[PDB]
């Protein structure tokens, strides 16, 4: 939010030459002068016989604006034979990538063409330079003895390039392989020393590559895009490459260690074709000191309030944590095809709140396509979700889209401000923009009202103008002003009071200042640092007792300040902001004395009472939860009073009951701060003497963790008033309930076997499906409904396995789906195997019981029993009373025996359910 | 008795307008007083005060262009129509709604146009046996469903540029094969061929002239093709009042937007038309591929179908696609089994199986609901869309549209119509939100009393700090000289706190956060109810304690969604048929049914025993699915009767049950070979004897 | 220049059969082996094996019908079929 837009730097190179399509910083250690390096890959160069080489401006800060190219090159491009190029500079996109490290500053080539050393081509392997200061390498690991489509002859090294804190290039190319992609890294030291201008083909030692895969990984694009950071416990930055066309095009992002190129981590995109792994950033947010994951999808496609699709771009946010594993938020674009994850630049900590910032631009969004940029403040929770500044480059458009973004690069401080500054690269019309941090002053501001409680009849203190005597009382206000980073010693501020702020609108102004005769009064102040708090003293009478209707209305007093912006000596100007989250004003109230009692002075008695209403709530499920509450005063008025209703952990408030007659629609507010959250209710100011009062609180309890057995909620009513301010503390409790609906059910698929059966030849010595019979098919499903959840039951099967010592239904194998193990009292297939009504229950025949152990079954999840069975057709027919109508009844019975919530009162839950399977004739 | 009018809208008549749409409002100045202007209906008509001067807008719905729906696709029709109504007239006064139906209709022998994109990459060599025949089958199996269809087709291979194209050798330029020891085409990005005509002579003539072309990088990038061909109408030729059909034929995967940058192509597709008088995309070079979101908008803006026709190994791929593109179907592209005859009519078929309204250009300030009637009065609620549909079927759906106030217009209009159809619903939009005799008011001062006052039709009230009945107020306040009834009992203290009560007209703005309104300022407008850590859950605004939602939200708390479509399940009926969609989240109900789509039923009645219904339905012509007449509707699936076979068998469930005449059924399906719902019953069930 | 080819018969039993050819000369990721009836009879099924073995084996038990079997061998990157030529024998039971 403390970024300056009123006065940016904008730098302009050649139109066409798309400057700005990479930005970054040059801070050399041989100078305190700072540098932007703006990237031009289509720039015209002096080279012979090269068209639109690119090139590298480095352009100063100090003034003018002025940027001049930086040369790495500046020759032709080679000969392999009389008339032979050896490799072709034309178009080769130098400085479409451009990276800087301290001194050492790192600009590629990716569409460089080679044809390399065996036949005639032209290949894009690409290339880039490293200098520092004086000496000039040339840097081109994909350019190589491994050549055409197979190998590194498309790779196009340098599209996208990195470096780390050890001084290694991270160096990444979409094209080798067959565009599987391929991330090289070498050491920087190594580079320069190796270089061998007369050796086009270098190896390098300590060179950490990914080779290639199978085929299937073919097309993946891997090194569209870098970035690095650490993800284990080495201090040694990890590399981090998106590869947007791998997984099916779902898009992913890889993850290897610095040490060796073994795999790490993997992310993978949602949705098709959203380009997943775009672009990548690595930053900590939470400032947990665990570098966490930014991914770009600005193609992706989320859904609108009527559910269509549209494509507003999808930014991905992968907390790191201790044990490593991810805890990944999502945060989509605004504008459609404004693709809003088109680049991740982190900024830093801009607003020096103790969290690192981040930045992600949307180039095609904005007005016109004009293009925008967000910034997103992190904190402790994570990274906070919401701009706090939009940044709206303003430019027309020639030929193409003016990209506002697509190119950013923050996290370095350029005025010396000590606040980081941010540089958007706009290649549409070939501009690049810096804009500066601000300063980001937090004031702290203070009201006190001196004898709050007017006593009509106390005319003490009168100089109005030959003075009669007139009740009197003094305001008192302090001011303090601190900040971070560079900013001046003092600060100007401008403060405007105002008297009963609730009335003087179409009414009567009830008090005034003493001098200026007044309800408003202003006055310039200045501040230097914090805990300096100059306050001033004025004094503001009551007019006479005659001079209106009085009120019970309490008088606002109310304090804005304005803080006139003059700072930042030179460098045009740079306004100092207030914090994000500031009151710009206070309030506080004064009354005047009334039915206190001779004392003259009131002394409410408070008391708050409460109702259980629902008795139980119950754990999985959210519940209604309504409280009704007895506020009542009985004693003399209390000013300002509230109903404090302290709601600890899972509890979060819904609302106040409208609906009811009985109760009152009292306006409440969820407060959370210091470190307590709570509910506040206005039980009047004043709340006067005799009042009684009953309204309702819904709430939602979830739980915390298990076993907590009862929750507890605090009440209180408090107020402003000098004595006997407060009512008690009356808190009320609801125990927690344990309800899990747990049901069983089966079904026998078929229901009914119609015999004769069709091609039916019995053998003697069975030994297929064919050979036995159909097949049946029992299966059981006991699952968890109610809201809570069990951690272990039985499972009893009843099987109907011989009737007169021949088999009914066969059992060959079971299955199990869920947390369940089972066991048969009988072996399962001993035979083995390839692949009126009269009723027949276990009761009544021979049992095969099938024990299983069910466990930690929740709320929605449920276990399953699969039964395949074979109906044994030899056993029928003969004397088995041939046309008869037997049904097959298999029964199966659950117990809940355990459950995960102790100390808390338990019921166990027991049903059973049976499955029949009818055989019959359709023939008699 | 008091009501929602008397209580808030005394204070104007433009004001009075909006309270509900039940208020109403007197002009005609004769006996003031004694009752308020704001009131409702015949409370008005109570007193006397009828003249034209009473102002009570109606909102209403009227038809002003309706044709009847057409029965054939001829040219002797009115014009052609498939949507009844067309034009409707729309008057809404603030916070009213009013409702309309129209009718939908797929038309037997619509015209068809169909142009093919194929591509020419060296992959597909194998697969160009293809391309072979086409125009001369292709317009048999069409006959069937429409006569005076036009075929036409361009074609593809990818990006005349880096790494995609061959810059190697010059004889490579001209020859794309040099190596491998053999010649083939250069290649180019999309290539129009032939226009939509008539003549299938001149199209399989000009097919069997295409030959292959080879680029190196896998994906071919078709997409660059099916944006030319949807945004180009005069070069392909898209006939209006006719079914547009692109179909799309690769043998690989294909690229996607921001894959371009690989070749130096950093500016996003413009979805206009490139093609010259050549016959070639001018800005394949220039441009980057198309996004599928773009692709997506285009495609509808044109009522283009797409079709992807594509290799066995690649077809899962482009399924995938096409499930981010609705509207468009997949099809297998093999030598054996249906291949290209069968293929596109089923095609064809699935696109005009469904039917859904697209909503163009409407009005942020008012939203549409909508009761889908499919079935002979179904009724099926909160649904814009019917899906198991076939050609000559008639659709309803009921609309409802209701505004948030009203943005002071003068007119909008917005368009509903069918996916993929010319024929389109156009609503003309008008608010009725001040009052007539309001132009009337002569704007100086001294209209009303004592100078310095506002006025308007059958209104005088002061100005600031006047504020009267005719000019009085507080800096006197007299006596309160009533209690004016500031509560609606008189044992009740002043109105609604907040500033207490003066010189009548009850003036608490109080500034806190907010604007504070009413005859007694019981309106906050800024306290309300809210759901989770916001104030109608951020769906809705807050008139006086209660929320009114925004458009496609619905609730108390304005957390329900209309939403259908995180209801629908992976066959396409809402919930599996096993339950009904409640805010966007399905409720099974059913025996042993659950999940998010309630696709989950491992207890339940499986395979015949909802199959036997339909065979009893359509083979028997037995009820209870004959008696809804909902046989032909429901159950689709193909049944051809077997003469005593049931085959050496594959994946598939044999059936069996009896019947009311006591005889034993045996039938049996198979699963999905390139997907269908084939079932096979075997003739001559067993009976008993005699 | 890469191609299949090189079709023995190894190993024979009263049923199924063993396949041996010899490598295409350049890499390969897998097999297809591809077999069925002869004339214009009904379609073929196909299986895979990995590319590094020149051998295959298939199970069943069936008459000969003279059968005739094939095997694709599946090299192909970059825009071209994967494959090179399907090549053949003819072998009774
Ligand atoms: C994030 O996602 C990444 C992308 O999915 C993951 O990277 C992938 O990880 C896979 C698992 O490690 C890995 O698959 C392994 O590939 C190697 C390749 O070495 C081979 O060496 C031989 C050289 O001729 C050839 O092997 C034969 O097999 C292939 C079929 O794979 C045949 O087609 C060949 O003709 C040849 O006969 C290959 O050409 C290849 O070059 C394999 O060695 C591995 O074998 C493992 O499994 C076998 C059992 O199948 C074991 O016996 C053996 O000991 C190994 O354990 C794997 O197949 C992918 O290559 C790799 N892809 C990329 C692009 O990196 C990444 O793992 C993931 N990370 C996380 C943290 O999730
Ligand atoms: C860097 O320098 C290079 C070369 O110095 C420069 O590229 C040149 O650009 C111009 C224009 O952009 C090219 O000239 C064109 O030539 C073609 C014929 O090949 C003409 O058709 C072009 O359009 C003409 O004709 C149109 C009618 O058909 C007219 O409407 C139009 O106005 C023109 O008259 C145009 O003349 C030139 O070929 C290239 N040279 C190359 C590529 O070598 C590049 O623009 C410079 N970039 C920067 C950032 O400085
Ligand atoms: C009739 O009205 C007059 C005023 O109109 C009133 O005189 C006021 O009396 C109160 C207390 O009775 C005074 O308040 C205190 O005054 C002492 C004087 O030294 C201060 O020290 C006190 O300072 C407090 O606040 C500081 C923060 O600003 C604290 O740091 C400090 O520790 C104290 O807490 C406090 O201001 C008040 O100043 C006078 N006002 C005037 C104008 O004299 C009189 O009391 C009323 N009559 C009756 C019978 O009460
Ligand atoms: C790659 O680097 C990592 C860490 O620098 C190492 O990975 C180890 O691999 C061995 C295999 O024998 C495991 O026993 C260790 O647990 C791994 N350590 C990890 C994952 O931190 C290894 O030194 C390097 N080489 C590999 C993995 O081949
Ligand atoms: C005085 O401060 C208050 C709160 O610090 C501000 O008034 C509104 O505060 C709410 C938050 O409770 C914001 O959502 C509104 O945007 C604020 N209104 C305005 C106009 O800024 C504001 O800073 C000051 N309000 C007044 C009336 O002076
Ligand atoms: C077991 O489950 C049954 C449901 O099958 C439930 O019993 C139902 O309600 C009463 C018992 O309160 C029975 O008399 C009814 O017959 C049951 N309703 C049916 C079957 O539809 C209950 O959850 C459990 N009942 C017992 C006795 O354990
Ligand atoms: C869709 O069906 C409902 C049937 O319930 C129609 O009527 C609505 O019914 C309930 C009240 O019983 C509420 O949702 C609305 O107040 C009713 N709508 C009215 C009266 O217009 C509903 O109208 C149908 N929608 C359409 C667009 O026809
Ligand atoms: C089943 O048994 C295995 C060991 O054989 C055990 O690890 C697992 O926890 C058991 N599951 C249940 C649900 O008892
Ligand atoms: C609005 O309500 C239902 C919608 O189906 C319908 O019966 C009724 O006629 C509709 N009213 C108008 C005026 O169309
Ligand atoms: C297609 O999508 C399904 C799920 O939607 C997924 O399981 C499958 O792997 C995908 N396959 C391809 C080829 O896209
Ligand atoms: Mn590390
Ligand atoms: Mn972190
Ligand atoms: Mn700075
Ligand atoms: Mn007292
Ligand atoms: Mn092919
Ligand atoms: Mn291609
Ligand atoms: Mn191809």
């Amino acid at each position: 939010f403390n970024l300056d837009v009123d006065s940016p730097a904008e730098y302009s190179g050649p139109e066409g030459s798309y400057f700005g399509f990479a930005v970054d910083f040059f801070v050399p250690s041989a100078s305190s002068r700072m540098f932007l390096l703006v990237g031009a890959p289509k720039a015209n160069t002096t080279q012979p016989g090269i068209v639109e080489g690119g090139q590298v401006l480095k352009c100063d800060w100090s003034s003018t604006r002025r940027c001049q190219p930086i040369e790495f090159d500046a020759t032709g491009n080679r000969d392999y034979a009389k008339d032979d190029p050896l490799e072709f500079k034309s178009h080769q996109w130098f400085g479409a990538s451009v990276r800087s490290k301290q001194d050492k500053i790192l600009a590629c080539a990716p569409l460089y063409h080679w044809r390399t050393e065996m036949k005639q081509e032209r290949e894009p392997v690409g290339t880039c330079f490293l200098q520092d200061g004086t000496k000039t390498v040339e840097y081109a690991p994909c350019r190589s003895q491994d050549i055409d489509a197979d190998g590194q002859g498309f790779c196009q090294g340098g599209f996208s390039i990195d470096f780390t804190k050890a001084d290694r290039v991270l160096l990444g190319g979409p094209g080798s392989f067959y565009w599987q992609g391929q991330l090289i890294s070498d050491q920087v030291a190594e580079i320069v020393s190796k270089y061998d201008p007369n050796v086009y083909s270098i190896k390098y030692n300590n060179q950490l590559a990914t080779r290639t895969a199978q085929a299937i990984f073919d097309d993946s694009y891997l090194g569209y895009s870098v970035a690095v950071g650490d993800f284990n416990g080495d201090g040694i930055d990890d590399f981090v490459s998106g590869v947007p066309r791998a997984a099916r095009t779902l898009g992913m992002v890889y993850i290897y260690d610095g040490k060796n190129m073994s795999s790490l981590y993997n992310f993978t995109g949602e949705q098709m074709a959203a380009y997943f792994g775009f672009s990548v950033a690595a930053t900590d947010i939470n400032g947990d000191d665990y570098a966490d994951v930014f991914i770009g999808a600005p193609l992706f496609m989320d859904r609108g309030s009527d559910g269509k699709l549209q494509e507003v771009g999808q930014v991905s946010v992968s907390l790191q944590r201790a044990s490593g594993d991810f805890q990944t938020t999502k945060l989509n674009g605004f504008e459609v095809f404004a693709r809003f994850g088109s680049a991740i630049a982190p900024l830093g900590d801009l607003d020096q709140d103790g969290f690192n910032d981040i930045a992600i631009a949307a180039p095609y969004g904005g007005e016109d396509k004009k293009g925008i940029v967000y910034i997103f403040n992190g904190r402790s929770t994570g990274l906070n979700a919401v701009p706090s500044q939009i940044l709206e480059g303003q430019w027309a458009a020639r030929s193409m889209p003016p990209s506002f973004g697509y190119s950013m690069k923050g996290a370095t401080d350029i005025d010396k401000n000590g606040y980081p500054d941010l540089i958007v690269g706009a290649f549409g019309v070939d501009r690049a923009i810096l804009y500066r941090a601000r300063p980001v002053i937090t004031v702290n501001a203070g009201l006190e009202v001196y004898p709050s409680i007017l006593n009509q009849d106390n005319k003490t203190c009168s100089l109005p103008g030959t003075a009669l005597k007139v009740s009197c009382f003094n305001v008192r206000f302090c001011l303090k002003a601190d900040g971070k980073g560079v900013l001046p010693r003092k600060l100007n501020f401008q403060v405007e009071l105002l008297l009963d702020k609730l009335k003087q609108k179409g009414a009567i102004r009830r008090a005034l200042f003493l001098y200026s005769r007044s309800p408003s009064h202003s006055k310039n102040m200045t501040i230097s640092r914090g805990g300096l708090m100059q306050c001033e003293e004025l004094i503001a009478y009551l007019r006479d007792e005659s001079e209106f209707r009085d009120k019970l209305t309490p008088i606002t007093i109310f304090m804005e300040y304005r803080l006139d912006y003059r700072t930042a000596a030179d460098t045009t100007g740079l306004q100092p902001i207030l914090n994000q989250f500031t009151p710009a004003n206070i309030s506080r109230q004064a009354h005047i004395l009334l039915d206190c009692g001779e004392d003259n002075v009131c002394k409410p008695k408070l008391e708050v009472s409460v109702d259980s209403d629902q008795k139980k709530i119950y754990i999985g499920d959210d519940n209604p939860l309504t409280l009704i509450v007895k506020a009542q005063n009985q004693g003399e008025g209390a000013y300002e009073a509230e109903l404090i209703v302290s709601i600890p952990l899972q509890a979060d408030f819904i609302g106040v009951v409208r609906n009811n007659e009985a109760l009152a629609r009292l306006s409440c507010a969820f407060k959370t701060e210091n470190q307590t959250r709570q509910v506040v209710c206005d039980l009047g100011n004043p709340m006067k003497a005799g009042t009684q009062l009953l309204a309702g609180l819904r709430f939602s309890v979830h739980q915390q963790s298990e076993m907590d057995t009862s929750v507890k909620f605090d009440l209180q009513i408090q107020s402003s008033n000098l004595f006997d301010k407060v009512s008690p503390v009356v808190s009320h409790k609801v125990d927690l309930a344990v309800l899990a609906a747990v049901e069983i059910r089966g079904v026998s698929s078929p229901d009914h076997v119609f015999l004769p059966i069709p091609n039916w030849e019995h053998k003697e010595n069975p030994e297929t499906e064919e050979d036995v019979g159909p097949v049946v098919q029992h299966i059981y499903e006991l699952r968890n409904n109610g809201p809570s959840s069990f951690s272990k039951a039985m499972l009893h099967l009843q099987w109907p396995y011989k009737y007169n010592n021949n088999t009914l239904l066969y059992i060959l194998h079971y299955d199990i789906d869920g947390p369940m193990n089972c066991t048969s009292d009988m072996e399962i297939n001993p035979l083995r195997i390839k692949i009126d009504i009269h009723t027949l229950g276990c009761g009544v025949a021979q049992c095969l019981k099938i024990v299983c152990q069910v466990g930690r079954l929740d709320r929605g999840k449920s276990a399953i029993l699969y039964v395949k069975s074979l109906l044994w057709t030899e056993t029928f027919m003969n004397k088995e009373n041939q046309n008869h109508s037997y049904s097959l009844k298999s029964s199966a019975s659950f117990n809940v025996i355990e459950f995960p919530y102790k100390n808390l009162p338990i019921e166990d839950i027991t049903n059973s359910t049976l499955v029949t399977t009818n055989v019959t004739w359709g023939i008699q | 008795g008091p009501n929602i009018c008397t209580t808030r809208g005394v204070s104007s008549c433009q004001q009075c307008l909006a309270v509900s749409p039940m208020c109403a409002w007197c002009s005609d100045e004769a006996l003031p007083l004694g009752s308020p202007r704001c009131d409702l209906k015949e409370n008005l008509l109570k007193d006397n005060c009828a003249p034209e001067s009473i102002e009570f807008p109606v909102s209403e719905a009227r038809v002003l262009e309706d044709r009847p729906l057409s029965d054939k696709g001829s040219g002797d029709s009115s014009q052609v129509t498939q949507v009844s109504p067309q034009r409707i007239a729309l008057r809404l006064r603030p916070d009213d709604s009013k409702n309309f139906s129209i009718q939908v209709r797929q038309v037997e022998d619509y015209p068809v146009d169909i142009y093919y994109l194929m591509d020419l990459s060296y992959s597909m060599k194998d697969d160009l046996w293809s391309i072979q025949n086409l125009g001369t089958k292709l317009a048999t199996q069409m006959r069937k469903l429409t006569s005076n269809l036009r075929i036409g087709f361009g074609a593809f291979v990818d990006k005349p540029v880096s790494p995609y194209m061959y810059i190697s050798p010059p004889e490579a330029l001209e020859n794309p094969c040099y190596d491998m020891k053999t010649t083939c085409l250069p290649m180019f990005g999309y290539k129009h061929v032939l226009t939509l005509t008539d003549q299938v002579t001149r199209f399989n003539e000009e097919v069997k002239k295409q030959s292959v072309s080879r680029n190196r990088d896998a994906p071919e990038g078709g997409f660059d093709a099916i944006m030319q061909a949807t945004v180009c109408d005069e070069k392909i030729g898209w006939r209006n009042d006719a079914s547009h059909l692109l179909v799309f034929t690769t043998d690989a995967k294909t690229h996607i937007a921001l894959d371009g940058r690989l070749a130096g192509i950093v500016q996003p597709n413009d979805g206009q038309c490139h093609v010259g008088s050549d016959n070639h995309y001018s800005a394949s070079t220039t441009m980057d591929y198309p996004s599928l979101g773009l692709m997506t908008e285009k495609l509808s803006q044109k009522n283009i179908n797409l079709i992807f026709a594509v290799t066995e190994n690649v077809v899962n791929l482009y399924q995938n696609y096409s499930e981010l593109i609705p509207g468009t179907t997949v099809g297998v592209l093999s030598m054996d089994s249906s291949n290209v005859l069968q293929l596109i009519v089923d095609a064809y078929g699935k696109i005009r199986s469904k039917v859904e309204l697209e909503v163009r250009d409407l009005p942020e300030e008012l939203s549409l609901s909508f009761n889908a009637t499919c079935l002979n009065n179904e009724v099926i609620p909160g649904l814009k869309s019917c899906m198991g549909l076939k050609i000559g079927d008639t659709v309803s759906f009921s609309i409802e549209a209701k505004v948030r106030g009203c943005p002071q217009e003068k007119e909008k209009s917005f368009t509903i119509k069918p996916v993929g159809f010319k024929d389109s619903l156009i609503v003309q939009v008008t608010f009725d939100c001040d009052c007539a005799c309001q132009a009337q008011a002569e704007p100086n001062s001294h209209r009303c009393n004592n100078g310095n006052g506002t006025f308007e039709c059958g209104v005088c009230r002061c100005g600031p700090g006047w504020l009267g009945s005719q000019c009085e107020c507080s800096e006197e306040d007299y006596r309160p000289s009533q209690q004016d009834e500031c509560s609606p009992r008189e044992g009740q203290p002043v109105c609604s706190q907040r500033g207490e009560c003066l010189c009548g007209q009850c003036v608490c703005h109080s500034s806190d956060f907010g604007k504070i309104t009413g005859k007694y300022c019981e309106c906050d407008d800024f306290s309300c109810v809210r759901y989770k850590g916001e104030m109608c859950s951020g769906h809705g605004q807050c008139s006086c304690g209660d929320c009114l939602c925004d458009s496609d939200w619905t609730g108390y708390y304005c957390n329900c969604t209309t939403r259908t479509d995180t209801c629908m399940s992976s066959n396409g009926l809402l919930c599996s048929g096993r339950g009904k969609c409640e805010c966007g989240s399905c409720v099974c109900i059913q025996p042993g049914s659950y999940g998010d789509t309630c696709e989950k039923c491992p207890t339940c009645p499986d395979a015949c025993t909802f199959k036997k219904e339909c065979v009893e339905c359509k083979k028997f012509d037995r009820g209870a699915l004959h008696d809804e007449n909902t046989c032909n509707r429901y159950c689709r699936d193909e049944i051809e009767s077997v003469k005593e076979l049931k085959d050496t068998g594959k994946d598939a469930v044999n059936c069996t049950y009896k019947n009311e005449d006591d005889c034993v059924v045996r039938f049996q399906y198979y699963e999905d070979s390139s997907g269908k719902s084939i079932l096979y019953v075997v003739e001559e069930p067993e009976c008993p004897k005699g | 220049s890469d191609v299949p080819r090189d079709l023995e018969v190894v190993a024979a039993t009263p049923t199924s059969l063993l396949i041996s050819w010899d490598a295409p000369a350049v890499t390969v990721r897998y097999y297809r082996i591809t077999y069925g009836e002869t004339g214009g009879n009904s379609p073929v099924q196909e299986f895979t094996v990995p590319g590094s073995k020149s051998t295959a084996t298939i199970s069943g038990l069936k008459p000969g019908v003279d059968y005739t079997i094939t095997v694709y061998a599946v090299t192909g990157r970059g825009d071209s079929p994967a494959s090179s030529k399907p090549i053949s024998i003819n072998y009774r039971t």
